[PDB]
Parts: structure tokens; sequence; C-alpha cells
């Protein structure tokens, strides 16, 4: 047995931190719902 | 049942541990299939049953069926929302990259967080969720990077 429990709301912060790259994959989704690297 | 990001808990560990993130709209719950492996959850004294899943595509609703539809323009940046175990949400902007399949594409965040960080929803511009995080491979560098996984409404 799982429980939630609430983690805030779903807006946009204007004081955001950005980061993070943007890389492009090709990748292949098995049946098992796993992602894979091509 | 508001709506909003929640924490999906268990006492099936050593303790209090968190397995991962979910979204609360229109009063159905949408997290990712492989947090909860569609077992039931508790929301107080009240209890939230699934009503869709998909393994596939890793997702699964509670008390109805998806209701996310927004999208990413594919241009635009968008912020992921994580929701860490045991830290504050935190807005994380950023801009998706691109899953290149054989059935298309679709956007993938560069962020790497815990585990039980799987589920926290990925929004655009206008607060719309185009998504949900914790589902992606590990790139060369040892980096993590998860789909955008959206459902069909
Ligand atoms: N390691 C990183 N740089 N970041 C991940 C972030 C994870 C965020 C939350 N997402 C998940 O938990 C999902 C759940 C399963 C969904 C797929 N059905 N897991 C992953 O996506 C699979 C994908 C591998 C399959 C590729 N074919 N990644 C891995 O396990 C890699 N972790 C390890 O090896 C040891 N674990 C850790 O360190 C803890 N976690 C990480 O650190």
């Amino acid at each position: 047995d799982m429980y939630i429990e609430r983690a805030g709301d779903i807006t946009w912060e204007k004081d955001a931190e950005v980061t993070g790259n943007s890389p492009r994959l090709d990748v292949a989704l098995d049946e098992s719902g796993d992602f894979s690297l091509v | 049942t508001t709506d909003g990001v929640y924490r999906v808990m268990t006492r099936r560990l050593l303790g209090s541990t968190q397995v991962g993130v979910g979204v609360m709209q229109e009063g159905v719950f949408h997290t990712m299939w492989h947090v909860t492996k569609g077992a039931a959850l508790r929301s107080g004294e009240g209890r939230l049953d699934p009503y869709w899943g998909d393994v596939k595509q890793d997702l699964v609703s509670y008390c109805g069926p998806w209701k996310l539809d927004a999208a990413w323009d594919g241009l635009s940046e968008v912020q992921l929302l994580a929701v860490p175990p045991g830290e504050r949400a935190k807005n994380i902007q950023t801009l998706p990259g691109i899953f290149k399949t054989k059935d298309g594409d679709i956007g993938a965040v560069a962020l790497d967080y815990p585990a039980g960080t799987s589920g926290s929803p990925i929004l655009d511009k206008c607060g719309r969720v185009i998504g949900l995080y914790g589902n992606g491979v590990v790139i060369k560098n040892g980096s993590y990077v998860s789909a955008i996984t959206q459902g069909k409404r």
C-alpha cells in the first residue's frame, strides 16, 4: 500500500533556474516500456 | 483529490520512502506505471484505484481516464517541476531535446534527479502539463535524459 502527499501546484515560476542541455538521440522503445540508445 | 503535484509514498521499505511523483487534475491522478505498478494509493482515509494503464507508455491513471492533453511545441522552453524525495518542489527551466525513434520524435529533458522523482510534471509557459518525467536513457557522460511522456485523452 502506498499513499500520496501533496507537493505543490502546477505553475510556471518566473524566477526559475535554467539549466540542462538539449541532446538529440536515436532511441528504441521496447514492449516493456524501456528506452534504448541506438 | 485537489489538483496539483503529489508525492507517491510508501512505508514498505525501511520507513518513509518516496517512490515517485504524480499529478492530480480534474479528479484524476496521473503518474508513471513503474512508480506504482498499478497499486492502489491512499489519499488519507480514502483510496484511489487505477483506471487506465499501459506498461509500454509507462503511464497509469487513477479514478478516471487520462486528462493531460497539452503537447510541447518543440520550440519553446519548458519547466520541470522536480519533486525529489525530502526536497521542496523546484521549477527547473530547460529546453527539451529530441528522442528520435522509428514512430516519430518526442521531447526529452536532460535533467538528472533521484529515482523517487519519477512522475514530476513538465510544464509549458501557459502552465499546462505536457508530459511526465522519469522514463529515459543514460547518455555517454553517465547523464540521464528522460522523455517527455504524455498520454492520449
Ligand atoms: N543514473 C542516472 N544518471 N540517473 C538516474 C535518474 C532516474 C530518475 C528517475 N527515473 C527512474 O528511476 C527510472 C525508472 C525506470 C523507468 C524505465 N522503465 N529508471 C531509468 O530510467 C533507468 C533507465 C535504464 C534503461 C535503459 N535501457 N536509468 C537507470 O537506471 C540509471 N540509474 C542507475 O544505474 C542507478 N540508479 C540511480 O543512480 C538512481 N537513478 C538515477 O541516478
